[PDB]
């Protein structure tokens, strides 16, 4: 043998991603240690402590919402254009290898799909398809039911579990205690299917737990953006222009994407998980993090700069600068929310950014986070990386499926925005005044 | 009734102190009669679906759906032997009722005027501060609630009984449902009584502490003076293990 | 795939209202 060197691994490369910051490990005390007195809330805090992880500069626009939604159009087509029901041309998806083995059928993206001018009958109803015609109003939009997105996502943390060992010997350390041959473990998990009728299935299953399989949830999610919500969040309000060009006009493609959903929201992270995992080169054992929605204590630390002192995105304590300007885009007057220059949300960094370089932290949109919400969250958590996880069942109560919603947006008041208020909204339901940026744990050493 | 996911959502959320290198329980008084406090006493009696925490646990009693137990002076027994019978409680304390209806969900007959929603006005909490050995923090865990009757005392003078003592355990699915307002200056309900407990909200005055002789404060503490200096001076003691648990606020380096 | 770009749209032209 001889000495005890080091079996060295194979060295790895990471990739930055783009429009992204960093955010280094740090503490910071949650929550403030003061109270209004005049809302009736007491003040609760909780230092904690936070990993490095890569955050997005900016709120998710309208356009990069867009490319997501141009994706799944775009599939759907070419899944329609091999279709024997509607085309048949089998070059739109490839079952056999060059050499002929059989493979994993998946799509042809190399090849252009049909123009529409230059399109054959079959190749017209398919693009089609896809598309939805207002009757009245002769208005051809991509058709919001049929904009389904369907992902995987494997559950880590509860295959980890030591109640959840595969072999029962090993769900127990203590020796005192006799593995019961009876006992048996209930887990559930989501799945998601398209029937023959077209509609989308999703269920909870409740099984004894006997294989992998029990911690893979698998979703099928209308990604399109919730355009009614402007008219349906303002009643007696002239807010239909918003609802007809705010997610459609040019104009507005660098503002934040409104009207999405919790559930829309992991969806679009899980695409951009994938696509970016399918542009890179990875040597062999190199394993990365997904992008994913920021914990409520992950994006507390990184608003204020990981600094307890601030309960702003910004070093003083006011809200304007030495001359007069606004620091973000919310409500500052009663019935006044233009006094910092915008009533809608406003174009990503209109204001100055972080010290960690972050924009629009506060106002503007209000972000989601994956934390689940509770009252006694804050004393619930951990220490280390805190984190209140919970995929509710669909059987559950509607109470049981709210989130947390930090950052205040273009409609709140200055409490609201500051750093440390917690908001919360149903995952199910889209606003016209709350967005969200992802971030991605960052391997570094 | 409860989901699969739900079920493991909440045994994740309990607290376990079973390797703690470090305890201390504490029993509190807690008066209701004072604001950040009273929250367990709103509505002092019930209007139409709203009961204050005592009315709520006399319900969950004239059902079969909450296990008491005898208030003993000097320690805490939740065993079969010490579980109580709803019959020789209301003759004991002279709650007036009746011959039930329907044996379920209803063992007597007792009106909102008989029930002590509004006479019971203090609480005996039991806390366990304990130090985790995996993440090195300082939480509290509540053991027991004690209701206290501040009725009257018979030819003259105030008499206050405790009633019994409620494991935290048994009541917290029932008192994780029912919303609360924790101000006064806020009345949205926005809030548990599981959350007012579990976030540590109520004020009260350290009564006794788990010690080698079983001494409660009273039998050293004549004056209620005293009393509130000992409390004080317990408490203290319990900041100060905190704060020397870390040493990051050390600047004579 | 690749990065987080954007999907831009065709840039419109605004007329003035006479008037
Ligand atoms: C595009 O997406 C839409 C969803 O938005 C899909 O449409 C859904 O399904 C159709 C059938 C119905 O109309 C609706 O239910 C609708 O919502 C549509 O089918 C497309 O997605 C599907 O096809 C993709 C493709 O063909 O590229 C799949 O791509 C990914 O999955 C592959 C699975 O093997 C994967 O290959 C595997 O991984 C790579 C890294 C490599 O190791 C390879 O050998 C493996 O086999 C691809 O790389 C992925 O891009 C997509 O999952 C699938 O849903
Ligand atoms: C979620 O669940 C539904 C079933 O409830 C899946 O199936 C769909 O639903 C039916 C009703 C429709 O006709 C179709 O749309 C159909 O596709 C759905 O796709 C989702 O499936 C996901 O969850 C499954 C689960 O939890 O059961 C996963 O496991 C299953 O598939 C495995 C594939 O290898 C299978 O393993 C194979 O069979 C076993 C018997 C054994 O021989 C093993 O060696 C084989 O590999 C599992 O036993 C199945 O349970 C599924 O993969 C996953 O997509
Ligand atoms: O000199 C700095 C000074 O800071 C303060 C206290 O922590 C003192 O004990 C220390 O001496
Ligand atoms: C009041 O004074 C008595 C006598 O010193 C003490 O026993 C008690 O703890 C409190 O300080
Ligand atoms: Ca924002």
């Amino acid at each position: 043998g001889g000495e005890l060197t080091g079996a060295k691994l194979s060295s790895w490369n990471e990739p930055s991603p783009f429009g992204m910051i960093q955010v280094p490990r740090g503490s910071i005390v949650l929550g403030n240690k003061e109270a209004d007195s005049l809302w009736g809330i007491p003040a609760e805090s909780r230092p904690i402590s936070v990993d490095a992880f890569w955050m997005d500069r900016t709120e998710i626009t309208n356009a990069q919402y867009r490319q997501f939604v141009y994706y799944v159009r775009d599939s759907i087509i070419r899944e329609r254009l091999a279709d024997p029901a509607y085309g048949g041309n089998e070059e739109y998806k490839i079952t056999e290898n060059k050499f002929g083995e059989p493979v994993t059928p998946h799509l042809d993206w190399s090849k252009p799909i049909p123009s529409e001018k230059r399109a054959t009958e079959e190749e017209i109803a398919a693009i089609n398809s896809v598309y939805y015609t207002n009757p009245v109003t002769h208005d051809r939009k991509l058709n919001p039911d049929q904009m389904v997105y369907r992902y995987e996502v494997y559950d880590y943390r509860s295959a980890a579990l030591r109640e959840h060992q595969l072999k029962a010997a090993k769900r127990n350390l203590n020796t005192d205690i006799k593995v019961d041959p009876n006992a048996v473990v209930m887990i559930s998990k989501d799945t998601a299917f398209v029937d023959e009728s077209g509609n989308i299935i999703s269920e909870t299953i409740t099984r004894p737990l006997s294989s992998e399989y029990d911690f893979l949830n698998t979703y099928i999610v209308p990604i399109y953006p919730d355009e009614t919500c402007w008219v349906n969040d303002f009643p007696n309000a002239r807010t239909e222009i918003y609802t007809r060009m705010y997610f459609n006009h040019p104009g507005y493609d660098d503002y934040p994407v409104v009207g999405i959903s919790w559930e829309q929201a992991q969806a679009f992270c899980a695409w951009r998980s994938e696509f970016f995992r399918k542009g890179i080169r990875l040597p062999e054992g190199q394993i990365m993090d997904d992008f994913r929605l920021p914990t409520e204590a992950e994006w507390e630390y990184a608003a204020r700069m990981g600094d307890s002192n601030n309960k702003y995105p910004w070093s003083t304590e006011d809200l304007r600068t030495g001359r007069g300007c606004f620091l973000g885009n919310f409500k500052p007057g009663e019935g006044d929310y233009t006094a910092d220059g915008h009533l809608i949300p406003s174009r990503v960094s209109s204001f100055s950014p972080n010290d960690f370089g972050l924009y629009d932290m506060a106002g503007n949109v209000a972000e989601w986070t994956s934390t689940a919400f509770s009252e006694s969250g804050l004393k619930q958590m951990s220490d280390i990386n805190p984190e209140l996880e919970y995929k509710a069942a669909l059987t559950d109560p509607y109470i049981l499926k709210q989130k947390v919603v930090r950052g205040g947006s273009w409609k709140d008041v200055a409490r609201f925005i500051r750093s440390a208020t917690r908001s919360h909204e149903y995952q199910n339901v889209g606003r016209s005044y709350i967005g969200f940026r992802c971030v991605r744990t960052s391997i570094a050493f | 009734t409860l989901s699969n996911r739900a079920q493991e959502f909440n045994r994740r959320l309990t607290q376990k102190t079973d390797n703690a290198p470090w305890r201390r329980v504490v029993y509190r008084r807690v008066d209701l009669m004072e604001e950040s406090n009273a929250v367990l006493y709103y509505p002092p009696r019930p209007i139409g679906d709203r009961k204050n925490l005592f009315s709520t646990i006399f319900g969950l009693i004239n059902s079969n759906s909450l296990d008491v137990y005898e208030y003993l002076d000097g320690f805490e027994a939740f065993t079969d032997q010490y579980k109580i019978k709803f019959q020789e409680f209301l003759d004991r304390f002279g709650i007036y009722y009746q011959p039930s209806t329907n044996k379920n969900a209803e063992l007597f007959k007792v009106a909102d005027s008989d029930i002590p929603s509004a006479e019971v006005k203090a609480y005996y909490v039991k806390e366990e501060w304990y130090f985790t050995p995996t993440n090195s923090d300082v939480d509290i865990k509540i053991q027991a609630i004690c209701p206290i009757m501040t009725g009257q005392d018979e030819f003259g003078e105030v008499r206050n009984q405790p009633l019994f003592w409620i494991p935290y355990e048994n009541i917290r699915p029932y008192i994780a449902r029912e919303r609360v307002m924790l101000s006064s200056l806020n009345n949205t309900r926005n809030s548990t009584i599981d959350d007012f407990f579990r976030l540590n909200l109520y004020k009260g005055d350290i009564v006794k502490t788990e010690n080698l002789h079983n001494r409660a404060l009273a039998e050293y503490c004549p004056t209620p003076d005293s009393m509130k200096m000992e409390s004080k001076r317990i408490d203290k003691e319990l900041q100060g293990f905190r704060d020397g648990l870390f040493v990051t606020q050390d600047t004579t380096w």
